[PDB]
RNA sequence: CCUCCUAAAGAGUAACGGAGGAGCACGAAGGUUGGCUAAUCCUGGUCGGACAUCAGGAGGUUAGUGCAAUGGCAUAAGCCA
RNA sequence: AGGGCUACACACGUGCUACAAUGGCGCAUACAAAGAGAAGCGACCUCGCGAGAGCAAGCGGACCUCAUAAAGUGCGUCGUAGUCCGGAUUGGAGUCUGCAACUCGACUCCAUGAAGUCGGAAUCGCUAGUAAUCGUGGAUCAGAAUGCCACGGUGAAUACGU
């Protein structure tokens, strides 16, 4: 809860006052967090999106879904209904825990750093990002790795423009360059 | 939440180098020793540069001191 | 490359009519063959025309272009491929 | 069968070179095991010359001959080549 | 064993697990190990935390990793965009140093294109 | 044997007229209860590309229907338990 | 005067260095031969991580200087890895020769750390202080050897036979 504290009292207010929201309702929060992470090799050999399924709920703390092709690609060669990757859903507790951990462990092992992107914005307000590796997360132990493997984390939010996100997102000390 | 499906999930702690400690629940399931918090680090501090260019005359005029 | 006690080489020649260029304001570019001589901090601004072997070639020269050699700026083989 | 062309007083054109590799096609047949192989042609005053060197598999075998031409010193040579190797195929396939 | 943002071998002698510190060669190695006063013989995986920093702490007087990596990049570039002669032998992959090309040549080159 | 047109707004209606299918498949792809909503484009996003999976928006059935065509289908006859 | 003979899709010949443990690296410590030097060989001392720099003894030389042989040997380490194997390539920073080292020198330090795991068909050298392997010198020469011509160290294998 940590920043859902911050969140409560410091953001809120800050951001209170920048935009002159009358209503508090009229504050952007955040709403939830996914982890993507497609493993097309899976069409090969099955055996290594089940060992992505263990990263992503050893980073995450819960089990993700598995995801199976919406329609047959050629483009590709898959069909409709192979497993090719699996997500979780993170929305309370466990998603500012998440979060807090995210800035304040993970994102500074970033094999040489510039800070994140301060362009990647839906246009409503909602942060997507990837990360090359997921040694980032200590959470994994980097001697017992099959392979280097990444994900998307995108950050859904009550924001209404683009902009007023950003701010949301800084407000924690969001290490945009 | 569904029961017995999900991995255990707890209280640790993570000891930075700059003496920096933070109670954080994670799988991990032991106390980490971590070397870079977002304390100790060049960008999030205010360290970084971007590399010194247009040396090439100032190079010149130091390195021989000729008239 | 030239020891650095001995300081940067130029010929004279060309040390000399890169006064003119730099009190005397001109601005028309030089005849020179001398792909010996280090650019000068005061050939900073000054098209010189550097001799390749069969024709001289112009080199605008650039704070980049300092400490080099004019001839670094002349070809002197022409190659396209097999 | 790897070829290398000289000219020791003669330019080699595009056709002496093309005529020379297709002349030479032939003698696989004489001997299969034909390895890397030299000519050289020369032209001194009014003979014209054409010699090879051909390394094959246990062997060296080398011939020249003199045309009124390049052409013709050519066809001359090939048809001394082609008996060298036959006797040598001749005296290996002994039995 | 985390040094400079990369994981160290800790089953070798400091000296020769540091230099896989890219922009750490081995005359470094023997530095850093004497100006962090920490044995050469000393394998990484028996070190306290404490000397792993005083370590940490060396390395970061040179420049190293991804800063070697751009300097590097930035000095080609320069190069390049010069136009000068040394400028062409990188664009065009070729010996910059005045090495022959009539033969041999092959590491700028790479392995052989055949003819036809 | 099935579907559309010719067929003249009920049915039916010929030609060696114009176009296409069938000679099955399913113990679930049947029964019921509970729940669910498509195509396609745009924007952002590790490998990831015009196209895989993730997030948002526009859209509103342009999808879908075990297999032809026609008529149906949201209370879905479509999708999942 | 400047450039060219040093160009590079490629083919062939002669070499060098490797691919490792009969080896790499660090410390310690033995035993040669032959040859060169005059405005040349240049000690000792000081400086420098180093290439080198400054100062300046001796020697036309069985006397002085080049100029400490190396493999070997002992002690330690690496433990069969594309590695503490290899050192190509490239960036940065230097030194020296020379009116001058951009095209096009040799060398030094820091960083980089490629191909290569013993080589198809073919094919070469050598019968003893030989091959193999290890160092040393000279001619040319301002500077520019992996080539050439010389010199020692260690030191095999096998010849039934035609
Ligand atoms: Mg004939
Ligand atoms: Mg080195
Ligand atoms: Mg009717
Ligand atoms: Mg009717
Ligand atoms: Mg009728
Ligand atoms: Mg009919
Ligand atoms: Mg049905
Ligand atoms: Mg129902
Ligand atoms: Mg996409
Ligand atoms: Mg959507
Ligand atoms: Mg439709
Ligand atoms: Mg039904
Ligand atoms: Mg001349
Ligand atoms: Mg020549
Ligand atoms: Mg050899
Ligand atoms: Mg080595
Ligand atoms: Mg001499
Ligand atoms: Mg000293
Ligand atoms: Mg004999
Ligand atoms: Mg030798």
């Amino acid at each position: 809860a940590k920043l859902h504290d911050y969140y409560k009292d410091e953001v809120v207010k800050k951001l209170m006052t920048e935009f002159n929201y009358n209503s508090v309702m009229q504050v952007p929060r955040v709403e939830k967090i996914t982890l993507n992470m497609g493993v097309g090799e899976a069409i090969a050999d099955k055996k290594l999106l089940d060992n992505a399924a263990a990263d992503l709920a050893a980073i995450s703390g819960q089990k993700p879904l598995i995801t199976k092709a919406r329609k047959s690609v050629a483009g590709f060669k898959i069909r409709q209904g192979y497993p090719i990757g699996c997500k979780v859903t993170l929305r309370g507790e466990r998603m500012w825990e998440f979060f807090e951990r995210l800035i304040t462990i993970a994102v500074p092992r970033i094999r040489d750093f510039r800070g994140l992107s301060a362009k990647s914005f839906d246009g409503r307000g909602n942060y997507s990002m990837g990360v090359r590796e997921q040694i980032i997360f200590p959470e994994i132990d980097y001697d017992k790795v099959d392979r280097v493997r990444g994900l998307d984390i995108t950050i859904t939010t009550t924001a209404k423009s683009d902009e007023e996100g950003r701010a949301l997102l800084a407000a924690f000390d969001f290490p945009f360059r | 939440m569904k029961k017995d499906i999900h991995p255990k999930y707890e209280e640790i702690t993570a000891s930075c180098s700059c003496g920096n400690v933070m109670k954080i629940r994670s799988t991990v399931g032991h106390d980490l020793n971590l070397d870079v918090c977002s304390k100790c680090h060049p960008f999030f501090t205010g360290k970084q540069r971007d590399v010194a260019t247009g040396g090439r005359v100032d190079r010149f005029n130091k390195r021989f001191n000729i008239p | 490359p030239r020891s650095l006690k001995k300081g940067p080489f130029i010929d004279l020649h060309l040390l000399k009519k890169v006064e003119k260029a730099v009190e005397s304001g001109d601005k028309k570019p030089l005849r020179t063959w001398s792909r010996r001589s280090t650019i000068f901090p005061n050939m900073i601004g000054l098209t010189i025309a550097v001799h390749n072997g069969r024709q001289h070639v112009p080199v605008f020269v650039t704070d980049e272009m300092v400490g080099h050699k004019l001839g670094e700026f002349a070809p002197t083989r022409t190659y396209r491929g097999h | 069968m790897q070829l290398n062309i000289t000219g020791n007083n003669v330019e080699i054109t595009e056709a002496l070179r093309e005529f020379v590799t297709a002349k030479f096609a032939k003698l696989e047949q004489y001997f299969d095991r034909i390895n890397q192989v030299y000519v050289v042609l020369k032209v001194e005053k009014v003979t014209h010359t054409s010699d090879a060197t051909l390394h094959v598999n246990g062997g060296e075998i080398h011939a020249s001959a003199e045309g009124q031409d390049m052409y013709a010193a050519i066809d001359g040579l090939i048809d001394k080549l082609a008996r060298q190797l036959t006797k040598h195929k001749d005296k290996l396939k002994q039995h | 064993a985390r040094i400079a943002g990369i994981n160290i071998p800790d089953h070798k002698h400091a000296v020769i697990a540091l230099t896989s510190i890219y922009g750490v060669g081995k005359t470094r190695s023997k530095a850093i190990l004497a100006a962090a006063g920490i044995a050469e013989d000393v394998k990484i995986s028996e070190l306290s935390e404490g000397q792993i920093d005083t370590l940490r702490d060396e390395v970061a007087k040179f420049v190293v990793e991804g800063d070697l990596r751009r300097e590097i990049s930035m000095s080609i570039k320069r190069l390049m965009d010069l136009g000068c002669y040394r400028g062409l032998r990188h664009r065009r992959g070729l010996p910059v140093r005045g090495q022959r090309t009539k033969t041999n040549a092959r590491t700028r080159k790479g392995p052989r294109k055949p003819i036809k």
